[PDB]
């Protein structure tokens, strides 16, 4: 099976440098032209660079020309992308792709994420969202969890350590003033809460933070 | 550079329906075009190359046509797994360029949102801020409007919205709206209201609470 595995992604300040690698296996690497193709946060696909099978010829769009260098080591079955003078608009998932006889992209790796930002790492506040105080309760109840003010992405959010997965919606994070905010809702039958425990579990790997917030009813005063 | 204009940006269809996506090149490129699929959380995969040739292992319900500037990609009978994104790409000339993509979504019966409002948590009210959250859950179709009012006054400043992708289980959409104020401003007002406008009713769904009432 053709296999392409990218590595080297990370969070870098504007003006910084990063070198990506792509380990190729399951085909004769030296026989194929290769490209890097990136996908921006807006899900736009952008070709970044191409290199010939033998490594002698390279091609770039003007967007990265003079900043990025594609190279390959045929003996090591590896493709590289040296990135320099990084800009916010270079933020993307970077994929390694094997070309056909022409530059269609027949096989793609899983991608390595590059984030170019000066924003400071910030742990979120995690807030339990219980229904309005003294609200008349219907047949179902909806609870929430607000994860406010973190950087970078991602967080992981579960309910009851992942045991509560039905009736859950976790909303995509929104970015404001260099901080993300996310929320999650969970809907259960009213006979299950608050008689049974519901807890939001949030981890933010970049800040090594993990918090559990049990949803408790508002009140009694 | 060759601009690839892909249409539509999104389209809703039923299971079993035939759909056609178009890609327009800004100059003639013969048959030097490819089409890709991308499933959520996965890398793009080649479906069609050289305008009409199916990649190895691709089902024959996928096809491509065209030469010159106007290209078509067709799915003859949509299967559940096909409601994802598709992109065209030219390889006629560097720089290689992609269309903007098309997302296919599944149709279902109209459903009104279930609306829930959440006052700031007691824990948050220890910060400089106070967030009021409104969930508009499990509605169809995707278009919806939310309005916030504070003491009857429409509030735009400090509102941020987030929308889920179509639910894989029930084909509905959900939306979260968060109004963030300073704690001081929160405590200056009494009534907080989230109003949802959706095609399922001529009247908005209104959820409200009064601060420090139980
Ligand atoms: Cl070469």
């Amino acid at each position: 099976e053709v296999q392409l595995v990218e590595s080297g992604g990370g969070l870098v300040k504007p003006g910084g440098s990063l070198k990506l690698s792509c380990a190729a296996s399951g085909f004769t690497f030296s026989s194929y032209d290769m490209s890097w193709v990136r996908q921006t946060p807006e899900k736009r696909l952008e070709w970044v660079a191409m290199i010939s099978s033998g490594g002698s010829y390279s091609y770039y769009p003007d967007s990265v020309k003079g900043r990025f260098t594609i190279s390959r080591d045929n003996a090591k079955n590896t493709l590289y992308l040296q990135m320099s003078s990084l800009r916010s608009e270079d933020t993307a998932m970077y994929y390694c792709a094997r070309q056909g006889d022409y530059a269609w992209f027949a096989y793609w790796g899983q991608g390595t994420l590059v984030t170019v930002s000066a924003a400071s790492t910030t742990a979120p506040s995690v807030y339990p969202l219980a229904p309005v105080c003294g609200d008349t309760t219907g047949s179902s109840v909806t609870l929430g969890c607000l994860v406010k003010g973190y950087f970078p992405e991602p967080v992981t959010l579960t309910w009851n350590s992942g045991s509560l997965s039905s009736g859950v919606h976790t909303f995509p994070a929104v970015l404001q003033s260099d901080l993300y905010t996310l929320s999650s809702s969970v809907t259960t039958v009213s006979s299950t809460w608050p008689s049974e425990s519901i807890t939001c579990n949030v981890a933010h790997p970049a800040s090594s933070t993990k918090v559990d917030k049990k949803i408790q009813p508002r009140g009694p005063t | 550079d060759i601009q690839m204009t892909q249409s539509p940006a999104s389209q809703s269809a039923s299971l079993g329906e035939s759909v056609t996506i178009t890609c327009l090149a800004s100059q003639t490129i013969g048959t030097w075009l490819a089409w890709y699929q991308q499933k959520p959380g996965k890398s793009p995969q080649l479906l069609i190359y050289a305008a009409t040739s199916l990649a190895d292992g691709v089902p024959s319900r996928f096809s491509g046509s065209g030469s010159g500037t106007k290209f078509s990609f067709k799915i003859s009978s949509l299967q559940a797994e096909d409601f994802v994104s598709y992109y065209c790409q030219q390889f006629y000339s560097t720089p290689f360029t992609f269309g903007g993509g098309t997302k296919l979504e599944i149709k279902r019966a109209d459903a009104a949102p279930t609306v829930s409002i959440f006052p700031p948590s007691s824990e948050q009210l220890t910060s400089g801020g106070a967030s009021v959250v409104c969930f508009l859950n499990n509605f169809y179709p995707k278009d919806i409007n939310v309005k916030w009012k504070i003491d009857g006054s429409e509030r735009q400043n400090g509102v941020l919205n987030s929308w889920t992708d179509q639910d894989s289980k029930d084909s509905t959409y959900s939306m979260s709206s968060t109004l963030t104020l300073t704690k001081d401003e929160y405590e200056r007002h009494n009534s907080y209201t989230c109003e949802a406008t959706h095609k399922t009713s001529t009247s908005p769904i209104v959820k409200s609470f009064n601060r420090n009432e139980c």
